[PDB]
RNA sequence: AAUUCUUGGACCGGCGCAAGACGGACCAGAGCGAAAGCAUUUGCCAAGAAUGUUUUCAUUAAUCAAGAACGAAAGUCGGAGGUUCGAAGACGAUCAGAUACCGUCGUAGUUCCGACCAUAAACGAUGCCGACCGGCGAUGCGGCGGCGUUAUUCCCAUGAC
């Protein structure tokens, strides 16, 4: 029985990928199957973007942000909640959720 | 083993090995000399091999019985001192030759003729550098590196004859005349294979030893039997 | 413990080590180079218990009781190299990094370079866990 | 007619000495005893007369090669690691 | 029975004729006591120090390194170690489609000091480039890695120490190749990315003191 | 929580040295290989598909019992090497009991050079060569036609859009 074209992971042109190591568990995960993220963050968030700011050295400066980029295994992307199951049609859209704020 | 019937077998050898002494030529600039022919020595699994240099204040011929480097073959000229060029049995000192390069017949003290690594099979390579002490490191056969002194040379290659304790001897006879060619010490008796007043661990109903098989290095001859001063004792893993 | 500055118009600079794991708070001043230390204090100093060592509360009380002993000697501003756990293991910083910098710009200092230095790999060695996760 | 199975020259032993230890001599007891060309003239006689010590009986120059081969392994890397700390150091 | 902080008295610090600000801060060390000296130990300290606080209004990114080889009595004097860029910095510039092009070399100038120089570079997507990718094929890519080493290597080989510190202020080097290579193909974002030193020439006292004079 | 390290200076801070692994981000439903497979900079050595051709041979081809070359990971036999991890084992927690999860150490093994072994969901769970039967939006390699910006300024043609 089949449910996924293509099924699980974006390879075709290979037959073998490299393994990568789930930074929530430390499990070995396929390269392409992976769910990755990509976090830009100042290291002033919302608070602390206030207490700094009027006693500081420099007139008039801008703070350094926080670039990681993740990587998920599946049941560690599912617990966390950065995605969901879904249902048969819904599945195919590999449309993007929107980002406005 | 400290005499009358055990000292080492002397008649078929050939020659004692060094290298050359030191003089004004080694020591300033350089000199060269010819191979006659590589030889063989018995008490030793390894070839020697003849060099004639020219003596410089006489009209002469020396003749001198170095540790043959492998890739030497007769005919080929060997060019030596504080300057001569690094390629292959070609001796010049520490001092000079460059970190990565392999060495034999190496010496220790500056002038000595030459006591380490000339086995079969076994180097002395260059590490490192210090020129206010001129004083140098040498990694030898054993994984420790000694300091040295930055005069003191080498000729460039690795031993001959490399590659000995591949095949097992299988007859005892091969044995033998291994050891009918070196000194009185074969057919090995046991410890336990002996009388209460012939070796200390043999004795009585079974073939045991009884007492432990370590022992101080603070002994006396005739005790100091077994294993010496032993650090540790078993199965070797790990390291 | 006296240094000679000009009175009106010059703050003695620093930098400190913030080290931001998951399981303890660290706060490190040392000199302009790093070699030298002045003032360190931990999470485990101030509170005492073995979960909640590292927690925003008790990276705040240490860093109150940095600026209490880094304004006897009397120093004012301070350069800063943040951390998070790193090596083979996470880069995203502890529940000790804002509350341990935000705690010290009430308390009697002024703030300069940021930046982070974690520990991270052109590649690594093996990590700890297993092929096959750490289960639970 | 092939006259024996798998026991190359250690036919010469029979049942003597253990499985594994025939099979051991015979990677030796093949290659000591055969013969090479000789670069020097070209021809197919290196051979050798002691441990370590060969000699072509044509052009009668004689080489240190290791004790069962005729040339060591890295020994042959030897000259190609020497012959590179000839260029690092000229210039 | 002690008070740590009173064996520790404050000395001064200081910079080259080639950068702006003279004054970077203070260091301390313990008195001549048991059988160590206070001016033996502080004789190789390592400053990471911008460029900003140490210019009047620059581009802060860079940064430096400034080692004390000399000591003068209530002053460090200081001596060439490195440069690099700022994390935060180098991290921003790296994105998805488009190449990435490092490079590096080990030069020597003509005084003694010796030197390794990083460098990088990355391909730009232009202006009505429709084209999601902006990529760059091999043979294109191994042109600028030898364009990028033969550019390093002519201004630091014939000129000494003293001149290719003041080529990495703004960077000399960075945007003289930008320049070099755009026919053979576009790339925008261009840096020496860190400079490492391997080796120092013996210790001579006058040298140093016509970089303070 | 505790086994485990610590005033015998552990952890965090520095400037040095040393080895044994692995090649981050750039990395894509992009690429090459007969399958397994393959990602640090240069130098060299044999190979390859595609495109291009008003070059030459002239049916020389397709599929294949027997027989042959290659064949992840584990597993073997002898060296060289031993940082990390880590089957076997020793403890600490857990539970009614856990010789299972987790936690502290750690051998065989993990890595090179030599020769065995011949199987995996060795997968697209989908024989190879041949003809034919719809529409579009991307993309990689090669060749051809065509407005206009940009680079080497001085434009010839080569790169970039």
């Amino acid at each position: 029985t089949k449910k996924r074209r293509n099924n699980g992971r974006a390879k075709k042109g290979r037959g073998h990928v490299q393994p990568i190591r789930c930074t929530n568990c430390a499990r070995c995960v396929p390269k392409d199957k992976a769910i990755k993220k990509f976090v830009i963050r100042n290291i002033v968030e919302a608070a602390a973007v206030r207490d700094i700011s009027e006693a500081s050295v420099f007139d008039a400066y801008v703070l350094p942000k926080l670039y990681v980029k993740l990587h998920y295994c599946v049941s560690c992307a599912i617990h966390s909640k950065v995605v969901r199951n879904r249902s048969r049609e819904a599945r195919k859209d590999r449309t993007p959720p929107p980002r406005f704020r | 083993g400290a005499g009358s019937v055990f000292r080492a077998h002397v008649k078929h050898r050939k020659g004692a090995a060094r290298l050359r002494a030191v003089d004004f030529a080694e020591r300033h600039g350089y000199i060269k000399g010819i191979v006659k022919d590589i030889i063989h020595d018995p008490g030793r699994g390894a070839p020697l091999a003849k060099v004639v240099f020219r003596d410089p204040y006489r009209f002469k011929k020396r003749t001198e019985l170095f540790i043959a480097a492998e890739g030497i073959h007769t005919g080929q000229f060997v060019y030596c001192g504080k300057k001569a060029q690094l390629n292959i049995g070609n001796v010049l000192p520490v001092g000079t030759m460059p970190e990565g390069t392999i060495v034999c017949c190496l010496e220790e003290k500056p002038g000595d003729r030459g006591k380490l690594a000339r086995a079969s099979g076994n180097y002395a390579t260059v590490i490192s550098h210090n020129p206010e002490t001129k004083k140098t490191r040498v990694k030898l056969p054993s994984g420790s590196k000694k300091v040295i002194s930055s005069a003191n040379r080498a000729v460039v290659g690795v031993v001959a004859g490399g590659g000995r304790i591949d095949k097992p001897i299988l007859k005892a006879g091969r044995a033998y005349h291994k050891y009918k060619a070196k000194r009185n010490c074969w057919p090995r008796v046991r410890g336990v294979a002996m009388n209460p007043v012939e070796h200390p661990f043999g004795g009585g109903n079974h073939q045991h030893i009884g007492k432990p098989s370590t022992i101080r290095r603070d002994a006396p001859a005739g005790r100091k039997v077994g294993l010496i001063a032993a650090r540790r004792t078993g199965r070797l893993r790990g390291t | 413990s006296l240094g000679p500055q000009v009175a009106e118009g010059e703050n003695v600079f620093g930098v400190c080590h913030i080290f931001a794991s998951f399981n303890d708070t660290f706060v490190h001043v040392t000199d302009l180079s790093g070699k030298e230390t002045i003032c360190r204090v931990t999470g485990g100093m101030k509170v005492k218990a073995d979960r909640d060592e590292s927690s925003p509360y008790a990276a705040m009380l240490a860093a109150q009781d940095v600026a209490q002993r880094c304004k006897e000697l009397g120093i004012t501003a301070l350069h800063i190299k943040l951390r998070a756990t790193g090596g083979n293991r996470t880069k995203t910083p502890g529940p000790g990094a804002q509350s341990a910098l935000r705690a010290l710009a009430r308390s009697g200092m002024k703030i300069g370079r940021i930046e982070d230095v974690t520990p991270i790999p052109s590649d690594s060695t093996r990590r700890k866990g297993g092929r096959r996760g750490r289960r639970l | 007619a092939k006259r024996t199975k798998k026991v190359g020259i250690v036919g010469k032993y029979g049942t003597r000495y253990g499985a594994s230890l025939r099979k051991m001599v015979k990677k030796i007891e093949i290659s000591q005893h055969a013969k090479y060309t000789c670069s020097f003239c070209g021809k197919t006689k290196m051979k050798r007369r002691a441990v370590g010590i060969w000699h072509c009986g044509s052009c009668m120059k004689t080489v240190a090669g290791g004790a069962w081969t005729y040339n060591t392994t890295s020994a042959v890397t030897v000259k190609s690691a020497i012959r590179r700390l000839k260029e690092l150091k000229d210039q | 029975v002690v008070d740590p902080f009173s064996k520790k008295d404050w000395y001064d610090v200081k910079a080259p004729a080639m950068f702006n600000i003279r004054n970077i801060g203070k260091t301390l060390v313990t008195r001549t006591q048991g059988t160590k000296i206070a001016s033996d130990g502080l004789k190789g300290r390592v400053f990471e120090v911008s460029l900003a606080d140490l210019q009047n209004d620059e581009v802060a990114f860079r940064k430096f390194k400034l080692i004390t080889e000399d000591v003068q009595g209530k002053n460090c004097l200081t001596n060439f170690h490195g440069m690099d860029l700022t994390r935060d910095k180098m991290c921003s510039m790296v994105k998805k489609w488009q190449t990435m092009i490092e490079a590096h070399v080990d030069v020597k100038t003509t005084d003694g000091y010796l030197l390794r120089l990083f460098c990088v570079g990355f391909t730009k997507k232009r202006n009505n480039q429709i084209r999601k990718t902006s990529y760059a094929q091999h043979q294109q890519v191994r042109q600028i890695r030898k364009k990028m080493m033969e550019i390093m290597t002519r201004e630091v080989q014939t000129n000494d120490l003293k001149e290719v510190v003041n080529k990495l202020i703004p960077d000399s080097i960075g945007k003289d190749i930008e320049k070099a290579c755009q026919s053979i193909y576009p790339l925008h974002d261009v840096f020496v990315r860190k400079v490492k030193m391997l080796k120092k020439p013996k210790f001579e006292l006058g040298k140093l003191m016509e970089l303070h004079g």
